[PDB]
């Protein structure tokens, strides 16, 4: 039996005061407490919004109610009830005449499956449906259900809360757990398809929960099993009912797992103690979410004051007393033979019953202020001219009033704004529950913030605070940025193994590793591979101190040649010998000194630029004054300075002009270092440079002593056969022998030396040693006859 | 207001649109003759055929309760209610009258021409546990079954077209085709089914554009324009409805340019609308629904009389509308239906289709239920509506009834709730002599079967069928191209022309001269010949060797016969005759250079070069050694030059057993033949220490020639020190001449041929000179 109310304007009303216990009969006897404290809180919603001047003041505001026990035919016909007094045709029945009322929208759909059946017919007509405790999110779409308007968020509002709540915790991954046949299924669907579009979001597992048996509890000792499995995984979110929740609690509580993985539960959880008895372990860190719990101190007021003589309007009400402890009514009814205590006489039963308001009451209540400010605004923009309800309502469409539906921005029962999106969705206005058992003894769920559009929460609300909000944020692995790394994701999302790059490449921004160009590598973090100054080859102690003293030795030999030189002419020994030879033998060894101390210095662009001569005008002045003497003695030897001075002159314009050729090859510049070994923490390596000197270089500027000296050989050697002036030919042939065979040892020392990356300090250092050690020899037997007439 | 019923067993209901949407003041206006009332006396006839049908439906006689929905949406949700209202379990609603008949449970909803009011009915049933079938209903908008649980077309939508469509594309080799669509859902989701039809035959589009229909022939001409303007094929597609496409190919007339395209259901045949534009559809295909004529129904409609058949009201007011007259003034029965000719429609064979197809269904189920009864049994009393239609209806097996023999339709429900489509393709036929008219060449039932030589442009012998390929294919070339983006179709670009077909889409190289007459497999270097120097070339170099072969063997002659004069008596006559044998060995060697080159040819060649330089520079310089010793024994001077060469042949000797050679061959150009040149030894530290011995002993040489004095073969002596000079001179000459041609391939080799024999041409000559003028002078 429906309700009928009297009202210009009437309203729809689709609510279960009944269950679908048996499936014979279309709705059961008995009622349930949720779904018979709503159709009141609607009857006094509109006898509070037709009792005001300021909301539909000249209209009154009918009702409509007809209870639907989510059954897929019954509350079907009931649905079907509204559409069918708006035609009224009824031309083929007749009896041996009614007036009826069109209706313009529907506070029903209280079920889940039923808003569905109901929104499908409702959308052929031009009635809306305002529902208040649909859960189901797929028909928050506007193509299939364009006539449709929810007053609660849906589930896709509570995973877009779940996104938004895991990405302001720390970590990135967590195992969601949902059960089917429920909103569970689809509350994961719609986390999963909002986290797929998420950044910084991730899964690490997906498990169903199934419904069919649960008393023998073997799934969820397996369950909990492989959850631990993955490694460092502690966040979980569950979607289910509290029927599975209670047992994989106890399941988690008698295993006693050492992940001890944080929980976090959902609007089915909330801030209830039934699930959890005693239970502390399991209870720590169990974050759960949960909607705007307001109370209607109206709805309050107005239900503690009824009775069966002035609450007529409804016929439900008349057998809801049964319900009560054991009481049932003999005016109407008959009395059962297992009680007759009648519970008429007194309401103080239903005080003492311990009822509490639900949450979805006050859910009834916004709906109905909703589509009384639709009508208001209708009336306004429409007919604000009129003494009472305008005819333009009856000719209207529907259209028009899911449009100002939409546009509800108004506050509703309680301090707590109402309005619908785009696609007549409330925005969630969610409360985030956390458990604690440190700060308090009693059992709580002391909230932590509200999430309206943000997150305006308590880090710090928990009491240790340290870095239990931290731990389960991971990339699958230990936390691994040290400088020097490579991200490599295959196969495995949101992760990477932690494992470095090659030491030749330096990462760059964290993602890749890189090479360099040549003379630079990698530092000790692997970030870039930055530049330091060469090294230097002056002061060297540990092997450069012997061809240093050498050099520095040489200096006394050629000051004391040089004095000797223009002084003494006066006697007739080194009045025989060239005057210009020995002078000619003082400037090479001096050439050649030079040349020697120049390879301490480091080589430049302007270095080597006149550094590049000086070696090869070294050696072949020495050799000259050999040929000149070796000219001399076969000229007296028989059966000139001057020309001898020309010839020296020529044999250096001989080479002055192929050192010019050859530099004229290449500009000169400085050459790369060469080696091709690891990289070590000084990354400053022995990087030893020089100009355009090579081994072919050095064999073509010492090509021409060779010739040289195998001249002064085979002259010495018929020299030697005649001795005469006190053996001095003996002597410079025993000189230009020792000289030949120093020479001869230096072209071994560069030859093959191909087994050793010093070879810049050390055959160099070698040749500049053999070089020196020819010099002074040459000089030391040619002023052994000086000092002999100095001291004789 | 009207409603039309028939007494049954298990009645059935109809939703026919007989009235069209008239406005806002009026609820619909005047009935429409085509798609309004022959229908409805289709199903009846079906129906009457039904109920006196001994192997159909024998024990229980099905009715009817067809309601009109007047062509519009409010309208048809009103009428369709009564179905529902129907099978209410209240049925009505309890109420005090102010002062009678049953409903009746109604099975099948057959009906439904347009597309809101199929997909309206559709919405409203799917949910009331209530089979319906449609008979036109084309859009592609009641195809997800979450949305129409219970809805079986028996005509095919549109967007089953597009397998269609893609079978003749590829049937004539097409890939750039192009398209064109409307701006409506429908023309959206057809065009869409295309794409995806397209794409899992990987057939490329050149255009998709979606046309209206309240433009003016600005926008069209301008469509056109932009399609033809890219020109790489000459086959679109034309999905619009015959409303665009005839304006579309007026414009195309427009153009004064013509091309083939293939046409949707929209412009069938369609030969009165278009007839206009003759020329610009000269060749084209077109798509239309397989409608046979029934002789029954025509002779059944011919002979409906309201007289005779007063069961049908808007009947009545059909015959009173096509026959314009007043029942007040009694009129009516002069004028006969039979004065005017009949046209049938393509949706008569639909709904009888539809109506024996839910026969066939409610057989199967009643045979599968209660076969022992033949009447509704007790348990077939309330119908479920649900299995019936996902176990029946979907899958049914009937025989299309009312057709000819000869043809076959075999009409099946699918499991989205669509009939098996027959499509039959009309082409517009040139005929200058007659008409144009169309032509059917093949039908679509299940593969797609038609004759090339019934179209005109598809038989060889008018000519070629066009082709729409947006390129032509290559011959073994340049590889085919990888640019992304154009992936649809592809083009093979040019390469170096130096690189063969490594793959499909690689460009490389593996080995040139010789083409591989394979199509990817085969690759080698070069089919090498022994012989590569050309025989004129090589002819100087043998001609001149046989010239100093003749002129050693001379100067050995003369030598041996003039052996008692003084000059050679107080001389090195063995010495002359180790120089004879010397220059005589230079010969062979230039010869052996020039022969098969290899590793030991060219070990060979090299030794031989080496050895005859190093003994006649040995003997040379032994001679100016004793010129100069004795003027300032043979055995020791004999052995001196043995000793001499044997460094230099220690010193190869060592560089062989260090290195051996081997035939690989590396070629810097990229087209060069890969026989080998002279050796595979390149530049190394073997020829520095060649060239510093010749040149140590080329300064030998000088530095003996220094003598001056001679008084004995004074002219010989200075012949001798003009020919090491000379010697000298072309070895520094031969020196940068090698140095320049060190990258050359032959020329480097004969220029060096050429230098040496010059020098032991040069060599044998100054000393055959002064013993022509001795003996021959």
């Amino acid at each position: 039996h429906s309700i009928r109310i009297e009202g210009d304007v009437t309203l729809g009303g689709l609510f279960p005061v009944h269950a679908k216990g048996p499936s014979g009969v279309p709705c059961g006897d008995i009622k349930r407490e949720n779904g018979i404290h709503r159709l009141e809180a609607m009857l006094y919603a509109l006898d509070q919004i037709n009792s005001d001047p300021n909301l539909l003041p000249n209209v009154t505001l009918g009702a409509r109610i007809l209870d639907t026990c989510s059954r897929d035919t019954y509350a079907l016909e009931q649905s079907l009830t509204f559409v069918q007094a708006l035609i009224q045709k009824d031309t083929s029945d007749v009896r041996c005449f009614v007036k009826p009322e069109k209706v313009v929208g529907v506070i029903g759909a209280s079920g889940s499956s039923v808003s569905i059946m109901v929104a499908n017919i409702l959308r052929l007509f031009q009635i809306p449906q305002i529902s208040y405790a649909s859960t189901a999110p797929e028909l928050s779409d506007d193509r299939r259900y364009d006539f449709f308007s929810r007053v609660v968020p849906p589930d896709s509002f509570q995973a877009q809360a779940m996104v938004d709540i895991v990405k302001a915790l720390g970590w990135n991954y967590v195992s969601t757990l949902a059960s089917e046949g429920s909103y569970g299924e689809k509350g994961v669907e719609s986390f999963t398809q909002i986290s797929k579009e998420a950044g910084g979001l991730c899964i690490a597992q997906s498990v169903r929960i199934p419904q069919e048996r649960k008393d023998r509890t073997i799934d969820f000792d397996r369950i909990i099993k492989q959850l631990l499995d993955t490694p460092n995984s502690r966040a979980v979110v569950i979607f289910a009912n509290d029927e599975d929740i209670k047992q994989i609690l106890a399941a988690a509580k008698r295993a006693d797992q050492v992940g001890h993985f944080l929980w976090v539960g959902s609007d089915s959880w909330g801030s209830k103690i039934n699930p959890l008895h005693q239970h502390e372990d399991i209870a720590e860190g169990a974050i759960t979410i949960q909607p705007k719990r307001a109370t209607v101190e109206g709805f309050d007021a107005y239900f503690t004051s009824r009775t069966l003589e002035n609450n007529r309007r409804n016929v439900w009400f008349a057998e809801y007393w049964e319900e009560n402890f054991n009481c049932k009514l003999t005016i109407s009814g008959s009395k059962k033979e297992d009680t007759d205590r009648k519970c008429t006489g007194q309401e103080r039963i239903g005080k003492d019953s311990n009822y509490e308001q639900e949450g979805k009451v006050q859910f009834v209540i916004d709906a109905v202020y909703a589509m009384a400010h639709a009508l208001h605004h209708m009336n306004k923009d429409l007919c604000a001219d009129y003494r009472g309800v305008c005819p333009e309502m009856e000719q209207a469409g529907g259209k028009k009033l899911l449009k100002y539906i939409r546009n509800v921005n108004f506050n509703g029962s309680a301090g707590t704004p109402v309005m619908f999106n785009k696609n007549g969705d409330a925005p969630g206005r969610y409360d985030i529950f956390q458990y604690q058992t440190t700060n308090t003894s009693n059992p709580g769920y002391r909230l932590i913030g509200q999430w309206t559009d943000e997150l305006q929460l308590n880090i710090e609300d928990m009491q240790w605070g340290k870095g239990v909000r931290e731990i389960p944020a991971s990339v699958c692995t230990l936390p691994c940025k040290p400088g020097q790394r490579k991200k490599t994701q295959k196969g495995t999302p949101c992760c990477w193994t932690c494992e470095p790059c090659d030491g030749y490449q330096y990462q760059f921004d964290e993602m890749t590793c890189q090479h360099c160009p040549y003379d630079q590598r990698p530092n000790e973090n692997r970030t870039g591979c930055q530049d330091i100054p060469i090294i230097k080859l002056e002061w060297h102690s540990p092997w450069a101190v012997i061809p240093v003293f050498l050099a520095m030795l040489g200096i006394i030999a050629t000051i004391f040649v040089m004095a000797t030189f223009i002084r003494y002419n006066d006697t007739p020994i080194v009045r025989a010998s060239g005057r210009e030879l020995s002078y000619v033998l003082l400037t090479g060894i001096f050439l050649c000194y030079i040349i020697t101390f120049l390879m301490i210095a480091k080589p430049d662009v302007a270095v080597c630029s006149f550094r590049r001569v000086f070696l090869g005008l070294g050696m072949c002045i020495s050799y000259a004054a050999l040929l000149t003497k070796t000219n001399r003695i076969y000229r007296i030897f028989e059966q000139s300075p001057t020309s001898q001075l020309a010839i020296t002159s020529s044999l250096i314009s001989v080479q002055l002009l192929g050192v010019f050729i050859w530099f004229i090859v290449d500009p000169p510049n400085i050459i790369i270092d060469y080696d091709e070994h690891k990289t070590m923490n000084p990354e400053q390596a022995r990087g030893v440079l020089k100009c355009d000197i090579t081994d072919l270089q050095i064999i073509c500027s010492l090509g021409y002593s060779i010739l040289l000296m195998v001249t002064c050989t085979v002259y010495a050697f018929k020299t030697r056969g005649v001795p005469e002036n006190f053996n001095e030919a003996k002597y410079i042939g025993f000189t230009m022998y020792t000289t030949c065979i120093v020479w001869l040892a230096f072209i071994p020392i560069f030859f093959g030396t191909a087994q050793s990356a010093e070879k810049l300090y050390i055959q160099t250092t070698t040749l500049t040693i053999s070089m020196n050690l020819s010099a002074s020899v040459a000089l030391g037997m040619l002023y052994m006859p000086k000092v002999y007439i100095i001291i004789f | 207001k009207k409603v039309l019923t028939l007494e049954g067993d298990l009645v059935l209901g109809g939703l026919f649109p007989v009235h069209q949407k008239g406005g806002p003041a009026e609820d619909c206006g005047p009935v429409n003759e085509h798609r309004g009332i022959q229908r409805l006396e289709a199903m009846l006839f079906a129906l009457d055929r039904i109920n006196r049908d001994p192997h159909l439906l024998p024990g229980v006689r099905l009715g009817a309760h067809i309601l009109d929905s007047c062509s519009k949406d409010t309208h048809a949700l009103e009428q369709a209610l009564d179905f529902v209202r129907a099978s209410l379990s209240r049925g009505a609603d309890g109420s005090r009258h102010i002062c009678g008949d049953a409903p009746t449970a109604i099975t099948g909803v057959i009906g439904g021409s347009y597309s809101d009011v199929s997909i309206q009915v559709a919405n409203l049933l799917r949910l009331f546990q209530i089979p319906q079938i449609s008979y036109a209903s084309t859009s592609a908008k009641l195809s997800d079954k979450s949305r129409y649980d219970y809805f079986a077309r028996t005509v095919p939508p549109d967007f089953f077209q597009a397998k269609a469509m893609a079978e003749i594309l590829r049937f004539f080799n097409w890939t750039y085709v192009s398209t064109v669509a409307s701006e409506g859902d429908y023309g959206e989701t057809g065009i869409e089914a295309f794409e995806l039809e397209a794409r899992a035959r990987n057939i490329c589009v050149a255009t998709s554009e979606k046309v209206g229909r309240a433009m003016s022939r600005a926008a069209f001409e301008g469509v056109v324009r932009a399609l033809l303007q890219k020109p790489s094929a000459r086959v679109a597609v034309l999905f619009t409805r015959s409303e665009d496409a005839r304006e579309l190919l007026a414009a195309s007339q427009r153009l004064n340019a013509s091309f083939t395209w293939v046409a949707s259901d929209g412009w069938g045949a369609l030969e009165s609308v278009v007839a206009g534009s003759e020329g610009a559809a000269e060749g084209a295909i077109t798509i239309e629904l397989a409608s046979y004529p029934i002789s029954d129904f025509a002779s059944y409609f011919q002979s409906l009389d309201p007289w005779n058949n007063s069961r049908n009201p808007w009947f009545r007011e059909f015959w009173e509308q096509r026959f314009r007259c007043s029942f007040r003034q009694r009129d009516c029965a002069a004028h006969s239906l039979r004065a005017v000719p009949f046209e049938q429609e393509s949706k008569i064979m639909f709904v009888v289709n539809a109506v024996y197809a839910m026969a066939h269904a409610l057989h199967n189920m009643h045979r599968a239920l209660c076969p022992n009864t033949t009447r509704l049994c007790d348990a077939m009393r309330p119908v479920n509506g649900r299995r019936l239609y996902k176990d029946f209806v979907l899958n049914v097996k009937f025989d299309a009834p009312f057709r000819p023999a000869d043809t076959h339709n075999e009409v099946r429900f699918d499991r989205f709730g669509d009939g098996i489509g027959r499509y039959n393709i009309f082409t517009y036929l040139r005929a200058g002599s007659g008409r144009y008219r169309y032509q059917k060449v093949g039908y679509w039932a299940e593969g797609l079967t038609l004759d090339t030589s019934l179209i005109p442009w598809a038989s060889p012998s008018a000519g070629p069928l066009p082709a729409s390929r947006c390129s032509e294919p290559c011959l073994q070339n340049e590889v085919k191209s990888v640019q992304p983006g154009e992936v649809c179709c592809w083009l093979c670009i040019p390469c170096q022309p130096y690189e063969y077909r490594l793959d499909e889409f690689t460009c490389a190289d593996c080995g040139l001269g010789y083409w591989p007459n394979a199509s990817l497999t085969g690759c080698f270097e070069l089919p090498q010949e022994y012989i590569r120097w050309g025989d004129a070339w090589a002819v100087g170099p043998v001609t001149i060797a046989c010239l100093g072969a003749l002129a050693t063997l001379f100067v050995l002659g003369v030598f041996v016969r003039h052996n008692a004069t003084p000059v050679v008596k107080a001389s090195g006559r063995e010495l002359c005759y180790i120089l004879l044998g010397g220059v005589f060995l230079c010969y062979c060697m230039t010869f052996i250079f020039i022969a098969k080159p290899s590793t030991a040819v060219c070990t060979l060649r090299r030794l031989g070069l080496g050895t005859a330089f190093s003994v006649c520079y040995s003997a040379l310089l032994t001679k100016t050694y004793r010129i100069a010793r004795i003027f300032g024994s043979p055995a020791s001077q004999v052995a001196i030059c043995l000793a001499l060469i044997s460094g230099q042949l220690l010193i190869v000797v060592a560089w062989l057993v260090v290195e051996a050679p081997g035939t690989g061959k590396e070629t810097a150009p990229e087209r060069r033949e890969v026989v080998t040149l002279r050796c595979n030894h390149r530049d190394a530290s073997m020829l520095g220490s060649l060239a510093y011995n010749v040149l140590l002993i080329a300064l030998c040489t000088l530095y003996a020639f220094k003598t001056r004095k001679c008084p004995e073969n004074f002219n010989e002596a200075k012949f001798i020190g003009f020919t090491m000079y000379t010697t000298c001179i072309i070895w520094l000459a031969f020196l940068p001449i090698f140095y320049v041609t060190s990258s050359d391939y032959r020329v480097q080799t004969t220029t060096m041929c050429v230098s040496v024999s010059l020098s032991g041409s040069v060599v044998l000559g100054c000393l055959f000179a002064p013993k022509l003028y001795i003996i021959l002078f």
